RNA sequence: GUAUGAGUAGCGAAAGAAGGGUGAGAAUCCCUUCCACCGAAUAUCUAAGGUUUCCUGAGGAAGGCUCGUCCGCUCAGGGUUAGUCGGGACCUAAGCCGAGGCCGAUAGGCGUAGGCGAUGGACAACAGGUAGAGAUUCCUGUACCAGUGCUAAUUGUUUAACCGAUGGGGUGACACAGAAGGAUAGGGAAUCGCACGAAUGGAAAUGUGCGUCCAAGCAGUGAGUGUGAGAAGUAGGCAAAUCCGCUUCUCGCGAAGCAUGAGCUGUGAUGGGGAACGGAAGUUCCUGAUUUCACGCUGUCAAGAAAAGCCUCUAGGAAGAGUAGUACUGCCCGUACCGCAAACCGACACAGGUAGAUGAGGAGAGAAUCCUAAGGUGAGCGAGAGAACUCUCGUUAAGGAACUCGGCAAAAUGACCCCGUAACUUCGGGAGAAGGGGUGCUCUAUUAGGGUGCAAGCCCGAGAGAGCCGCAGUGAAUAGGCCCAGGCGACUGUUUAGCAAAAACACAGGUCUCUGCAAAACCGUAAGGUGACGUAUAGGGGCUGACGCCUGCCCGG
RNA sequence: ACCCAUGUCCAGGAUGAAGGUAAGGUAAUACUUACUGGAGGUCCGAACCCACGCACGUUGAAAAGUGCGGGGAUGAGGUGUG
């Protein structure tokens, strides 16, 4: 299931700058670990991963007139994988 | 000094789900709250 | 013995301690401490039922053998101890077998005596035996009142009970308050009275010492309101305006026997205080 | 819903000014410079709480007590990276739940095993960089804990290398106070380097300014502090023990050895940081901790958590075992921001309250006080007239409590040293009694003398003389008014949150009384509990209220 | 409000209880003087806590505060978490 672990990436100009540090910023599934990441980034990508950083995000507040909800609950992975590997692109 | 002083473990070990499904009469209080239908029980 | 303390301010003007000569080390078994925890007289249900408790310094339990079980087997007392927990003090003791074990300290035990329990043991202060086994005339502690549950009756400071006869299954004894009691025969006691005999002759001296031995303020009715109390009220200071004094309950106070009219133990006891 | 008061009260403690700029528009936004405020805080961290308030770009409807081009406001995008930090998968305390069980009109109450539950215990990473927003997280280096496999050696096979409890034991594991030391943070001098070397009379140096470094880990050491060692034998430690405990002998002690142990030296470092992109100096000495050694020592009585984890012991299991080097592996939650505050509690952008770690200098006992450093701020209405009255302040002729319920308030005293000090006294006190004197600067003076040091040098600074100037020398600020007599309560303490602080409560002490332990008394229907893991030198209740001398008569009700 | 367990806070200075040692003193004790020592619901005094007096506020800055003074401040202490 690592096509559902793996929800989408990040991008984003923080995400790009650290791309060149073979860097890549996933968003995943909530109930993920980072081993799962881990390994799920390798089967799909056939990278080799060195590291796998996660952090959670709360949900944002947002409004459009007389109707407030917070965004989803976001997980963002930062996968980094040993240099002496192939690239994922983007 | 004033009078709520807050607490997140004490408003939930007191006030919170747990407690009143613990207790008869806070059964009666989550009947009574989905009976008026609120959007929140405790 | 008893210690003065110069009038250098007026909470010591007055104050006298022990300077405790009986006690030889300040450092417990611990393999025998357990704790205790500050009840303030309060209840299973959490309401202060015992008023006038609470708030002193904390306690370790010291676990005290009052059945003295060990029969036959020799005991050296190794060091005489403090105890909070109690008026009296309290006696370490090696045995040949390895056990280490507490008791009252009797008047005159020393460190370096050997102690015994049971038929074989010669009357001498630290020995146990059974009253059956016990002469007339002599003066005991730590008397039981039903076999091998422990000794429950004689146990504080500069206590002692003293025999006086036989009744077959029975054996008669005067307890320290004046009360003669048919006791049986096979209830263990010690012998001798109990070393801390100064105790009663302490003036604590200051409130914060009764503080510091857990003890709260006791409050007088006479001040009370009449809710709270029935000596409560009066528009000024107010007498007992009452048949009797009575307590918080009713339930007159002064010279009111509260013991129970129909009590089984009536007819072991041969002669009340 | 709209008036009235009414364009009124108010605009919520405080120092701003000008120049430039942006802009349709500027007291209010941005920049600069001077100025001022806090500075044991008005600084720096961080809990709890709040939950996006953080950053960036646009914006000015409403909010902001004015304004606004700005914001903690509105929109839209972004931002929180952990094997080592903190909490869990580790432990337990008070407490809570509670299989069965005991109680009980029901409902349910209690409660064993067992399990949850930190504010505590255990537990392995440090230093730098990070120009929009995180950092022991990321990056750079150097490491540590636990495990895994791969190699290379070594060892073991059933009188069994090894592991070793779900059991046993030791440690863990501990109060309060006091004192002295060691070291170190820190602070400061010269020294060294870099720049300057000067506006207004003077100075090319006894000149001015600035800085004068670096961990964890590894190896070694060590102020020191604790502690006696071996052999035998075991009535004990639910069974067992080679361990603990106990006993008996031998050798006995400012001598080792064994535990800890702050710090120190070398590495780490042919790196990093840093004052002129690069990269200088980084020594010596004084003082010196409230930190650490370390509850280590000494003393006291009020006699000062548990469990896990560690070490060992067998019970057991045992054909695989550990050693080195390698490479790999290491989960979940939090991590933004505020955090004496405009983001928390207070309906407010409220003169209130809010736990802890740090918390510099001169003078100083000092975290006091005045001024200040690093750093933060200039407080969300202003300008200008300087009138009565109100408030907060400052000074006042002569008198000096005549005021007044009353010396309410205010004024006065105030600091260090020296002389000297009453009645009374429970012999401790009264007592800072009172009442009086002296305090500045210069020279004798690198001082007599001390502290430190291998010495050079560096700090503390005792009297004395001899002089100088002022109205005045703790020249500022901070810092007791005293005495006589008396009532009450002995005292310290507590009290009507938000009118009463007291002569009321409590207090130690006295006395009566009850209570034989499944105590009495109390809570509860009962179980169950407190009492109390106590035992009449103890526990409950009533009264009195230190101490001294005493406490009388009446038992008819 | 009372309590339970667990933590933490209290700048600096002063006084100088018991005890102990030594000299004197004695037949020996007493006893005296010194030194040491470090006790206390002890003293002074910030932080912390409280709230005695007065003034101001009184459609408050505040539904109990502000300012100037005031009491306690190693203990019957203050405070945090649960
Ligand atoms: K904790
Ligand atoms: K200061
Ligand atoms: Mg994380
Ligand atoms: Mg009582
Ligand atoms: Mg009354
Ligand atoms: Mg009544
Ligand atoms: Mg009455
Ligand atoms: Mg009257
Ligand atoms: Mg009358
Ligand atoms: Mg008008
Ligand atoms: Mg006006
Ligand atoms: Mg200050
Ligand atoms: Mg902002
Ligand atoms: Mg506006
Ligand atoms: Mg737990
Ligand atoms: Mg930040
Ligand atoms: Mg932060
Ligand atoms: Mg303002
Ligand atoms: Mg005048
Ligand atoms: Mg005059
Ligand atoms: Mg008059
Ligand atoms: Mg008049
Ligand atoms: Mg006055
Ligand atoms: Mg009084
Ligand atoms: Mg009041
Ligand atoms: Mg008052
Ligand atoms: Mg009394
Ligand atoms: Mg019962
Ligand atoms: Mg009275
Ligand atoms: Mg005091
Ligand atoms: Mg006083
Ligand atoms: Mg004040
Ligand atoms: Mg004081
Ligand atoms: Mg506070
Ligand atoms: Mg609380």
């Amino acid at each position: 299931d690592a096509r559902d672990i793996i929800k989408r990436p990040v991008v984003t100009e923080e995400s790009t700058s650290i791309l060149d540090d073979k860097k890549y910023t996933f968003e995943v599934d909530t109930r993920a670990t980072k081993t799962q990441v881990k390994y799920a980034v390798e089967e799909i990508f056939d990278v080799k991963v060195a590291k796998v950083n996660v952090m959670n995000y709360k949900g944002k507040l947002k409004r459009m007139g007389r109707y407030a909800g917070y965004t989803n609950k976001r997980r963002k992975a930062i996968v980094t994988v040993t240099a002496d590997s192939k690239e994922i692109q983007f | 000094k004033r009078t709520y002083q807050p607490s997140k473990r004490k408003r939930k070990k007191v006030h919170g789900f747990r407690t009143r499904m613990s207790t008869k009469n806070g059964r009666r209080v989550l009947a009574s709250r989905r009976r008026k239908g609120r959007k929140v029980l405790s | 013995a008893i210690k003065k303390y110069k009038p250098t301010t007026n909470g010591r003007r007055h104050m006298t301690s022990s300077d405790f000569a009986e006690i030889t080390t300040s450092t417990p078994e611990k393999s025998l401490l357990r704790p205790l925890k500050k009840k303030a007289g309060r209840n299973n249900q959490g309401k202060l039922t015992v008023r006038h408790h609470g708030g002193g310094h904390k306690r370790q339990y010291r676990v005290i053998d009052f059945k003295r079980n060990k029969d036959g087997i020799p005991g050296r007392v190794a060091t005489i101890e403090y105890d909070p927990n109690r008026s009296a003090n309290i006696a370490l003791i090696n045995y040949a077998d390895g056990e280490k074990r507490y008791i009252i300290a009797a008047k005159g035990l020393e460190v370096g005596q050997t102690i015994y329990s049971g038929a074989e043991a010669d009357i001498k202060v630290g020995n146990a035996l059974e009253l059956k086994d016990i002469p007339v005339g002599t003066v005991i502690h730590n008397i039981e009142m039903k076999p091998g549950k422990g000794g429950q009756l004689v146990r504080s400071a500069g206590t002692s009970a003293q025999v006086l006869g036989k009744e077959g299954k029975y054996v008669l004894i005067r307890l320290n308050s004046g009360e003669v009691r048919m006791i049986l025969a096979t209830c263990r006691a010690t012998i001798g009275q109990v070393g801390n005999e100064q105790h009663e002759l302490i003036n604590i001296g200051k409130a914060g010492r009764s503080r510091w031995m857990g003890k709260r303020p006791t409050v007088r009715g006479s001040v009370m309101n009449p809710n709270d109390h029935p000596h409560g009220g009066g528009e000024g200071k107010a007498p007992i305006g009452r048949k009797s004094p009575m307590s918080p309950w009713g339930k007159p106070t002064l010279g009111y026997k509260t013991r129970k009219k129909n009590n089984n133990s009536d007819k072991f006891i041969v002669r009340r205080r």
